[PDB]
RNA sequence: CUCCGAACGGUAAGAGCCUAGCAUGUAGA
């Protein structure tokens, strides 16, 4: 029962971490600055 | 004889009892006679898999309980 | 931009200026190949050029609702909202056929029932052939009488729903 | 001989059916074919030796 | 084929003109048929004349639900058409009525954790 | 002991085994449709395996929700809100 | 022996490009 909610919270945290990692090294943030 | 569920998330959950070797035209006829609509406007999808009105029912491999997304044309 | 007619339009009393056709069918009319071309603007003149070059008379074809250029052009002229004189000019043209067909269809969708009988009645004499697209894609050659009969007497002769014209007996008892 | 005993066995089986069909998805579907249960572990099921009438 | 077109243009004009007059007189014919049935009901025959067919658009040729086969509703939205798809005798087991529902231990209405209703028509 | 062991019936050593169950499985496999029928839901229809041979190796949870994934992820069980994966 | 149910628990999250039905009605010089 609650294990589903725990796994969903863990997956949401992992997705947020992946989004932050892709945005921090993003082409519009990192590679865009690398070309500047 | 098969019981199909023409369903939708908009307050239209109909259950039509149709024949085994029947077509999809008569199935649309039943779904239109039951809920609120005419025959030529109904469209029975399943994730963008548009069911056409010339193939048969058992030929598309539908069985008792298969729910189908209703959409108006 | 296909929202307004130009800047202001005399709203047909039925539903709305652009909404005499069902919302689903008009929403399908917009996103289409035939709409992508000629949507740059068609006010009065280029409509005649686009009308004489489409020898189909039909509504929807295919499982996916695909509008004929006849139907999309009816909708385009409906958004343009031409004056009554231009429509009478299209209704009086005997050389080009489908132009007259579109003129009659538009005068039916937007127009007074008295005007409907006054302008569409004398279109009930031509015994010529007219091509149409069925719902399964296959075409059929029918008579013009069949078209105007389904238009004046029957409901939804095409994919569009008609705006409830009276029975002729009431008008014959009250008017001409 | 105990009718209440058999009825309660059936109720307990239909309860443990819950979360063995509901643990996968939070829907409690209509049918969820019974054979997913009564296959032994020798083939790779559960081994749910049943007493109540579970008609296939 | 201009000679044939003008020949059929009258064939359609005659039918279309026939439908108009046939529709006007129908209002009087319907009232007249009630008048004919009025005198027919009055002094035709005391249980000695029908002149009828008991015509119905779609005959519901029902059967007998086995033990708890669901009450399937055909849906009363389109019956004037008299489509043959309706005449199929919806008295069959759809999904789970194939069973006997008598060998079961005591009873099983619905095992879905929602049995709000309680009725079988025993009384 | 801190575990209620159902041993009041008898003793497995002195009294022996109280029950016998292989004839239950022998009838169950027949009632489920035989080996091929009771199995036929699983994904071995594939798997580079022609016949039934011994190959037994969230391990069991995934193994179970996969081995019956077609017998579970069908349309005649859940509602018909069909959902496609990314790929 | 006719009593027929619906929603949520459901569709990963993503960076580049693009298009749009809607909304204010005024203070003041």
């Amino acid at each position: 029962e609650a294990r589903k909610r725990e796994l969903k919270k863990n997956k949401k945290q992992r997705m947020m971490v992946r989004a932050a990692v892709l945005k921090m090294k993003d082409p519009k943030q990192i590679i865009r600055d690398m070309e500047k | 004889m098969i019981e199909v569920v023409c369903n939708d998330r908009l307050g239209k959950k109909v259950r039509v009892k149709c024949n085994t070797d029947d077509t999809i035209g008569d199935l649309k006829k039943l779904i239109a006679a039951q809920t609120g609509t005419r025959w030529n406007k109904i469209v029975l999808k399943k994730w963008y898999t548009i069911f056409k009105d010339h193939v048969s029912l058992g030929d598309y491999e539908i069985h008792d309980g298969m729910n189908l997304e209703l959409y108006y044309q | 931009m296909a929202n307004r007619t130009v800047k202001d339009a005399h709203s047909i009393h039925g539903t709305n200026p652009q909404y005499l056709v069902e919302k689903i069918i008009r929403t399908r009319i917009y996103e289409s190949k035939y709409w992508k071309e000629e949507c740059f603007g068609l006010t009065a003149e280029l409509v005649v050029d686009k009308a004489m070059e489409l020898r189909f008379v039909g509504g929807v074809y295919g499982g996916n609702i695909k509008p004929t250029p006849f139907l999309c052009l009816t909708l385009k002229m409906l958004q343009i909202q031409p004056e009554k004189d231009i429509i009478v000019e299209f209704i009086k043209n005997e050389d080009f056929k489908y132009v007259r067909m579109l003129g009659a269809l538009y005068m039916r969708l937007t127009g007074t029932a008295i005007d409907c009988y006054k302008y569409l009645e004398p279109l009930y004499n031509d015994y010529r052939k007219i091509k149409s697209q069925n719902r399964n894609g296959e075409f059929e050659l029918m008579h013009v009488d069949e078209f105007i009969d389904e238009l004046l007497h029957s409901e939804r002769v095409c994919d569009i729903i008609l705006p409830r014209l009276q029975k002729r007996y009431v008008l014959e008892e009250a008017e001409q | 001989n105990t009718q209440e005993l058999l009825d309660l066995l059936v109720k307990c089986e239909n309860k443990i059916q819950t979360r063995i069909k509901i643990g996968l998805n939070s829907k409690m579907p209509s049918r969820f074919p019974p054979v997913v249960f009564y296959t032994p572990k020798e083939l790779g099921g559960l081994g749910m030796l049943s007493m109540g009438h579970v008609l296939i | 084929n201009d000679e044939e077109e003008y020949e059929a243009w009258k064939v359609r004009e005659l039918k279309r003109i026939k439908r108009d007059r046939e529709d006007r007189e129908a209002l009087e014919k319907e009232k007249a048929e009630i008048e004919r049935m009025r005198n027919l009901t009055e002094e035709e025959r005391r249980a000695e004349l029908r002149a009828n067919g008991k015509v119905i658009t779609n005959k519901a040729v029902k059967g007998k639900y086995k033990f708890l086969q669901k009450y399937y509703h055909r849906g009363a939205f389109f019956m004037d058409e008299d489509e043959e798809v309706y005449k199929r005798d919806f008295s069959a087991p759809t999904l789970e009525d194939h069973f006997n529902k008598t060998i079961l231990p005591k009873v099983m209405q619905v095992k879905n954790f929602g049995r709000s209703g309680r009725t079988k028509y025993t009384h | 002991v801190l575990k209620q062991n159902p041993f009041w019936w008898t003793h497995q050593r002195h009294d022996g085994k109280l029950w016998n169950l292989n004839n239950y499985r022998t009838d169950m496999i027949q009632a489920l449709g035989g080996v091929e029928g009771i199995l036929e839901h699983t994904l071995f229809k594939g798997t580079y395996f022609p016949t039934w041979e011994g190959l037994f190796w969230q391990i069991p949870n995934r193994r179970f929700t996969l081995w019956w994934s077609p017998t579970i992820n069908r349309a005649n069980v859940y509602v018909g809100f069909q959902v496609q994966l990314d790929l």
